[PDB]
């Protein structure tokens, strides 16, 4: 990957958060770097640009104070702190690129980093197995879920058997429950052979760093 | 700050339709326009620049139009893969401005929500609570209502649901009916049934499990 | 994806009767965008703008001596 | 202060037969590295190394005409 990015996290209002961005090739020193946050509800907003060679910038006037860019020629690195948060700073940030230096659209982007503002009570993720059994289970395609609720902060990904059947994948959005979050996921699988093969849902929560994978059987 | 007025924000079309993403400029930018493609839950991919000139490795289907204050993005043939989001751009004056976005939905074979019953977790009796879920998937449209049936009655203490963004291969949503009940009231009742009233079937499709045996 | 684009930024000052070649390198696997490199009278390669009717006009000044 | 280098990757492995033309560009203001591009017989451009003595290997084979 050419434009990697930092981890996703939340912080308290009126604070400071430092980001990171790396690149690969001479396509750093010459090209102008750009930062943008995705609401994603309202839309996209521009923060500013920054020359890698010199250091001269040109931020947006509405969000100038809530911005600080320092480009280091260490290893093609680009950082951004935030001068005092509010509550509208809840947006996922990107480290974009452009092909003709500072013009002609935005080619490369990157994975991104999700940032929110609340500072509620932190809670590790709660994982619970959801299988049939005892009922009927008989059919052509018996689908199963894995509940991942009661967690804090955000950033969660669950994968079934590393990707046994990627067709028709399910990803149920997080619900704000008791200052925490409530998430769930499932996938479709043929009932051709079920009582034989082992299925484990791999749960990731890099915001608090916890991993729980449980075995599924009727 | 200039802003780019996008008249349409929520659209929907069939397999192979001509779509026109309406995007008009507040002040003059002069051809310095760009269109993008935001994949559901993914970074916006570079689509086309200057409402004419296409990037490297972009299909023939995409076509830009108009100049100055008026711009238009058109698309000839659409596939299951082309389902996503599309944004608008201008690059002539700093600060540079974006827009709002215009989503789309592909029209195809309509589905009925294949619901499955799920008994509460075995760990729920060692933590303090209850988790009864009826996972429903592959259905149309996104508008549905959740109902319950316990011992003939119903509860709505904490039924929190969430809809998925339709898959890029079937174009159908999915909902999960999460419950947050206590331990004592749960154990007392026996029969548990979840009702789902929709246009696909006159009577709500349920799936029930008995507290006995299980 | 080894090789990359051969341009950085556009040029303001444009001398219609001081240029020789105009390499119009279209978008490719290397550079994600098209290119308009011109060679000057003294042999100095520069990049130009696409959008504006630059070339539409520059061609004449090249073709008519 | 425009005009970026054409090469980003050095590379050394290549067919001494299937090739057309080769050029070496001096370390200019716009491009600081020693450029060494060669146009492929199929219609592509590739780069090379300085201290890798395989560039000479091909040159000779072309003068055999």
């Amino acid at each position: 990957v050419q434009l990697q990015q930092s981890g996703a996290e939340l912080v308290k209002p009126g604070a400071s958060v430092k980001l990171s961005c790396k690149a690969s090739g001479y396509t750093f020193t010459n090209y102008f770097i750009y930062w943008v946050k995705q609401r994603p509800g309202q839309g996209l907003e521009w923060i500013g640009e920054i020359n890698p060679r010199n250091g001269d910038t040109d931020f947006n006037e509405k969000f100038e104070s809530r911005a600080t860019l320092t480009v280091d020629k260490s290893s093609s690195t680009a950082y951004m702190q935030l001068s005092s948060l509010t509550s509208e700073d809840s947006a996922i940030y990107y480290c974009t690129r452009s092909p003709y230096g500072n013009n002609y659209g935005f080619t490369y982007w990157g994975q991104g980093t999700l940032v929110t503002v609340s500072a509620a009570k932190t809670t590790p993720p709660s994982v619970y197995p959801l299988a049939p059994g005892c009922g009927d289970a008989a059919g052509s395609s018996v689908t199963l879920g894995c509940l991942v609720k009661g967690y804090f902060p955000e950033s969660v990904t669950v994968t079934w058997n590393s990707g046994s059947l990627s067709s028709s994948v399910h990803t149920f959005p997080a619900l704000l429950q008791s200052g925490l979050y409530t998430m769930s996921s499932s996938v479709t699988v043929p009932s051709s052979t079920w009582p034989s093969q082992t299925v484990t849902c791999s749960v990731a929560h890099p915001a608090s760093s916890t991993t729980v994978d449980k075995k599924l059987e009727p | 700050d200039i802003q780019m007025i996008q008249s349409q924000k929520f659209m929907s079309t069939s397999v192979g339709d001509r779509v026109t993403v309406t995007c008009k400029a507040s002040q003059n930018v002069g051809t310095n326009v760009a269109w993008y493609q935001q994949k559901p839950g993914q970074s916006p991919n570079a689509l086309i620049y200057s409402a004419s000139y296409r990037y490297s490795g972009v299909p023939d289907r995409f076509t830009g139009s108009g100049s100055g204050t008026d711009f238009t993005l058109t698309i000839t043939n659409v596939q299951s893969e082309d389902l996503a989001d599309y944004f608008c751009q201008q690059y002539n004056s700093y600060p540079l401005t974006f827009g709002t976005g215009t989503k789309l939905d592909l029209k195809r074979a309509d589905a009925a929500p294949t619901v499955s019953i799920f008994p509460p977790s075995s760990e729920q009796l060692t933590s303090g609570g209850a988790s009864v879920v009826c996972f429903l998937n592959n259905f149309y449209p996104k508008d549905i209502n959740v109902k319950w049936k316990i011992d003939g009655s119903e509860r709505q203490n904490g039924v929190l649901n969430s809809w998925t963004d339709q898959d890029s291969k079937d174009s159908t949503y999915s909902m999960s009916s999460t419950l947050t009940l206590t331990k004592d009231e749960y154990e007392r009742h026996n029969s548990y049934t979840c009702e789902a009233t929709h246009k696909t079937s006159t009577s709500p499709i349920v799936k029930s499990f008995n507290r006995n045996e299980c | 994806g080894d090789l990359q684009c051969l341009c950085v930024k556009t040029t303001s000052q444009v001398r219609p009767r001081h240029i020789t070649s105009l390499e119009v390198i279209k978008a490719g696997p290397h550079c994600p965008t098209a290119q308009l490199i011109a060679t000057l009278k003294n042999g100095r390669k520069i990049c130009l703008d696409l959008q504006a009717p630059l070339y539409k006009k520059i061609i004449k000044k090249l073709l008519e001596s």
